[PDB]
RNA sequence: GGGAGAAGGCACGCUGAUAUGUAGGUGAGGUCCCUCGCGGAUGGAGCUGAAAUCAGUCGAAGAUACCAGCUGGCUGCAACUGUUUAUUAAAAACACAGCACUGUGCAAACACGAAAGUGGACGUAUACGGUGUGACGCCUGCCCGGUGCCGGAAGGUUAAU
RNA sequence: UUAGCUAGUAGGUGGGGUAACGGCUCACCUAGGCGACGAUCCCUAGCUGGUCUGAGAGGAUGACCAGCCACACUGGAACUGAGACACGGUCCAGACUCCUACGGGAGGCAGCAGUGGGGAAUAUUGCACAAUGGGCGCAAGCCUGAUGCAGCCAUGCCGCGUGUAUGAAGAAGGCCUUCGGGUUGUAAAGUACUUUCAGCGGGGAGGAAGGGAGUAAAGUUAAUACCUUUGCUCAUUGACGUUACCCGCAGAAGAAGCACCGGCUAACUCCGUGCCAGCAGCCGCGGUAAUACGGAGGGUGCAAGCGUUAAUCGGAAUUACUGGGCGUAAAGCGCACGCAGGCGGUUUGUUAAGUCAGAUGUGAAAUCCCCGGGCUCAACCUGGGAACUGCAUCUGAUACUGGCAAGCUUGAGUCUCGUAGAGGGGGGUAGAAUUCCAGGUGUAGCGGUGAAAUGCGUAGAGAUCUGGAGGAAUACCGGUGGCGAAGGCGGCCCCCUGGACGAAGACUGACGCUCAGGUGCGAAAGCGUGGGGAGCAAACAGGAUUAGAUACCCUGGUAGUCCACGCCGUAAACGAUGUCGACUUGGAGGUUGUGCCCUUGAGGCGUGGCUUCCGGAGCUAACGCGUUAAGUCGACCGCCUGGGGAGUACGGCCGCAAGGUUAAAACUCAAAUGAAUUGACGGGGGCCCGCACAAGCGGUGGAGCAUGUGGUUUAAUUCGAUGCAA
RNA sequence: AAUACGUUCCCGGGCCUUGUACACACCGCCCGUCACACCAUGGGAGUGGGUUGCAAAAGAAGUAGGUAGCUUAACCUUCGGGAGGGCGCUUACCACUUUGUGAUUCAUGACUGGGGUGAAGUCGUAACAAGGUAACCGUAGGGGAACCUGCGGUUGGAUCA
């Protein structure tokens, strides 16, 4: 408000913690799959979603989502996660990246084969 | 409590020229009458004379052009919670140019275009336009 | 207020300097004095005399003998100090301050006394007696069907006469 | 939500010690020192020039390089040494690893490489001292995993190429289509012309200055010996290096992918599914026409790169010093006093601390910017300039602020006289009224509700009259009236006292405003002690409605409401508007003074204090505020930064307790909000109409008869209409 | 034929105003216990660590002081030795380590309190109209739940003299 008001308490700031915290400033952690299942999205839509509940190595224990269509993974499967959360699903607040040690691309792909490590057809 | 006769200076002119005022009479000081030469010598107002022996009263008479006030607006930049001090070429230009701010310095009580000329500072005191 | 001496730790003998015995207490002889002797102002010759530092020294061990707390935590009961079965039970058993109810207007209730009389009390409802629980913090929630107690005598029964 | 810390601790005398001053150390004496301008303690963290972002102020950050500090398996120590308590030095203790004859010993890659684990990820056990430097040496000469360079990685920046000019049979195929068409598309094929880059073969700078061997001259001495220096001639020297670069060969070959296409944002049509498969940063899509899912065609962006992820800045004026708000969205402490602190009426003189001017030193180099140069351009390098917004000193300026000394009354406070007031504390007094006690008259009801009953009644209720007992508040006056900082205050009288205003008069002379801590007051409810208790009334008992009604209603009824002393400090403590100063049009009042006029009426003209309503300018998102501003300012304090979680838990304090105060974090959400607008609704109001009721008349529902519907049965009882409107 | 006093009332409709937390628009919205799943938390008898405070024990090497011994290259000697030095021992400082008791933090802990998101769940309708008892604020009591009652204050309440 004033001058001498704001010399007294300084104008602190207003800061807010990350969305990705398992992460830890990271953007790829390797896991290994815990709990691979399939679960429901909220009231809004309804479907079918691809989960899995993997232990970081870190410690931290996080659920991702599966993207595309066909995923081999399994438990005890070796998979990379990166951030970017799921809106139509609580709890979800990273993604398994394809193309990884074990998460295999998705079959048949022809456009956007990078974001799901399809290998380019001849 | 009456801590700032300049700001009530500003503020009366001000009033009388948002009300129609022919002229503004109130009391009057050294600074007062230091300012208002300032702004008599900028056409800024018609003219003023003190009154009294012992208690001196500045009467300022507004100048009005085809009914509209000639000041537009008269803002006080340094008042007495926040000083500010500015050097010869850190004065401020009100409107690029079209506008005056009032600087005491050491020669005296003088415009933006007098103390940049004779080559110093001094500290503001209020922005008129 | 306490727990608390919580728990747990270091010194303790002897000799020498401090001081050939310090501080402190007692405390004479010399000098003014008097409203003059069992008197006051200075005075420390003395004997007494802790407590600590420094250094050295002897033994395995210096509160070296006798005397002379084991400690802490988790819990039930009782508030605590006391009293209790002389002579197998000392306690959770009684008492306790605090609290509640009840009766008691003085020639008071009650108790001892065939009665006088006394205690209560040479007191007067902030007093006395009895009955319950028993320091203190939160509370004493519902019910008079039954037995006691009180208020009423409208109706029924009812002794002696 | 870390408030007290410090006893070698602060100072002093003397001694000792360091190269140097110093409790650095010792013996003694003093009881001091730090601290709301954050002492002590916890977590985190190498610092700076700098870098990113930002117009700026700011925010983030410490990659490379450069300056400083610390470290060398962990800890402690000392010696040599001018320089260390020392990376490849010493000693000791602990772990690890290794050899052993069991007695005993060896080592510290957070150096260059490289190995093993961790990770999402970080390079080859490569060449050379040829140059720039270092160490040794008079020199020659040796070392140099610094350095000069080579290798890998698109990790970042810059440049180039992956051909160009023709080329409409608008080739063929694909895409969709209205089957006529257009799209791919000059795109392709074909013709002509270049060879940058990659490859082959030759030529070939620069990074090279230095050094040795002789010769002429100068300085030297006794000397033409020996040395140094200056010129001259031949030897000479490169890891990079198949160097940069230039030239000839031939062939258009060897060289383009990624992301997106519903809005934000530049790009649309079909095919496959059908809230399934799936997309997503938000809004959200898919339930058979998906420009949103997957594919295809087409289009857009970037380009040896393209998207995702993680972090930073901007947008975020969304911590607002530049640059917000607090009546209603979040935001005025319930109010008052007041310490530190913040600010401060008016004149003179003085000081010149801030401020303003000039000069000096410094603000490293590096980096940014400006003007030029070299690399074929650029990246990159480089010269000069500017800048480094800062600090210290000197010489002046005096308007402002600040310090000092004098003045003044306009701010403020006081006297003298009246005025009003439910202002506060204490003590008395008088009636209305309610409830009980006693008595008299009096008989079958009283009370209550939409209606009923619980309840009171033949033991005489209710009613009436008399006397008595006790508690609370004082009908009319009584009002948008008064007082008080707020809470709050209502018969009358007395006692003590606070506060406000006005007529005229003089001094005191800035004594003035606000306020973090702190203190005090503080509705009601609540608790403790000792009383009181008429009415009312939580809890509770009974009756009643209702499916249920632990409520609204009725009959009783305890705490409480009352008194005195104590405790908490909560409210919609509201004008949802913190205190003061002055300025800025008016109307109608209310209360209370005061001056003068013929006061013939509450006649008029002025001036003050409080307060109500309307309203102009102005302000606000609007409602609304509007001289008592929510209009323009000045001084100060408090508070707000999305809704929940929550003013919740923990923690400190207060409190007998109830609870109060200070006050988070994890997790979820795309909103949560306020003023107003148009509908709709109300067991809201006002007005009006219609056989809609009221006054009729006749029928329907009763018992067969003619029809349609529902269900039943069948092979069908064919299908549709399924409230008024079948 | 009869009857129509008037809109008091049922139904449907027309206009103005008022309040609204409704806008597929009251057949609207919407609250909290209770059950089930998941998630993040406080309490929790205790459990295992990190860091660290206080009071002590502890004496490897290494520094400085002291000398009952052991010895001795430089100097001096009066020729025996002396001065001085080293070794050993001891004292002072200190590291590893050890004992007792506290503070902070992390994880865990049977059980338990509150919170959030959930799928045609069960129970009722407290708030939004005068929401049909007008809600809200502080407080005390009571109840399965929203909530009810008494006390003090506000209209951020609708009609009417
Ligand atoms: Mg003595
Ligand atoms: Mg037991
Ligand atoms: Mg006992
Ligand atoms: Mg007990
Ligand atoms: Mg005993
Ligand atoms: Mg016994
Ligand atoms: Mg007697
Ligand atoms: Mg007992
Ligand atoms: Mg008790
Ligand atoms: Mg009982
Ligand atoms: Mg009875
Ligand atoms: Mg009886
Ligand atoms: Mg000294
Ligand atoms: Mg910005
Ligand atoms: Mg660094
Ligand atoms: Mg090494
Ligand atoms: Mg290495
Ligand atoms: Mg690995
Ligand atoms: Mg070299
Ligand atoms: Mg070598
Ligand atoms: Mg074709
Ligand atoms: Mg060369
Ligand atoms: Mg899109
Ligand atoms: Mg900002
Ligand atoms: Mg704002
Ligand atoms: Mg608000
Ligand atoms: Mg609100
Ligand atoms: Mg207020
Ligand atoms: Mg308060
Ligand atoms: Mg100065
Ligand atoms: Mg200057
Ligand atoms: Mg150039
Ligand atoms: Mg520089
Ligand atoms: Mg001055
Ligand atoms: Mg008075
Ligand atoms: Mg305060
Ligand atoms: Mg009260
Ligand atoms: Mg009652
Ligand atoms: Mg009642
Ligand atoms: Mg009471
Ligand atoms: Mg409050
Ligand atoms: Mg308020
Ligand atoms: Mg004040
Ligand atoms: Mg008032
Ligand atoms: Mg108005
Ligand atoms: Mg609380
Ligand atoms: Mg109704
Ligand atoms: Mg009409
Ligand atoms: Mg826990
Ligand atoms: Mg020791
Ligand atoms: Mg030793
Ligand atoms: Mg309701
Ligand atoms: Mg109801
Ligand atoms: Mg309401
Ligand atoms: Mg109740
Ligand atoms: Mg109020």
């Amino acid at each position: 408000a004033t001058v001498n008001q704001l010399v007294r308490k300084p104008r602190a700031r207003k800061v807010a913690k990350s969305n990705v915290p398992a992460l830890e400033a990271c953007p790829q952690k390797r896991g290994v799959c815990t709990r691979v299942y399939t679960t429901t999205p909220k009231k809004p839509n309804s479907a079918l979603r691809k989960v899995c509940r993997v232990r970081l190595t870190n410690g931290f224990e996080v659920t991702s989502y599966i993207g595309g269509e066909g995923h081999n993974l399994q438990e005890h499967s070796v998979i990379l996660i990166r951030g970017g959360r799921v809106k139509d699903l609580p709890g979800v607040r990273y993604h398994t990246v394809r193309g990884a040690l074990d998460c295999s691309g998705v079959k048949d792909r022809k456009q956007a084969r990078s974001k799901y490590g399809v290998k380019r057809p001849k | 409590s009456m801590q700032d006769p300049i700001a009530d200076m500003l503020t009366r002119i001000r009033n009388g020229q948002a009300a129609n005022k022919a002229a503004v009479t109130m009391p009057s000081s050294k600074l007062k009458v230091a300012i208002a030469n300032v702004l008599k010598e900028e056409g800024f107002i018609e003219d003023f004379k003190v009154e009294g022996d012992t208690k001196p009263e500045l009467e300022l008479t507004l100048k009005y052009f085809q009914g509209k006030a000639v000041v537009e607006s008269i803002q006080r930049v340094s008042r007495p919670g926040l000083r500010i001090y500015k050097r010869k070429d850190e004065l401020p230009k009100v409107m690029a140019g079209l506008g005056i701010a009032v600087v005491s310095t050491s020669k005296g009580v003088m415009t933006d275009r007098a103390a940049r000329q004779a080559g110093l500072g001094g500290e503001i005191i209020c922005y008129v336009a």
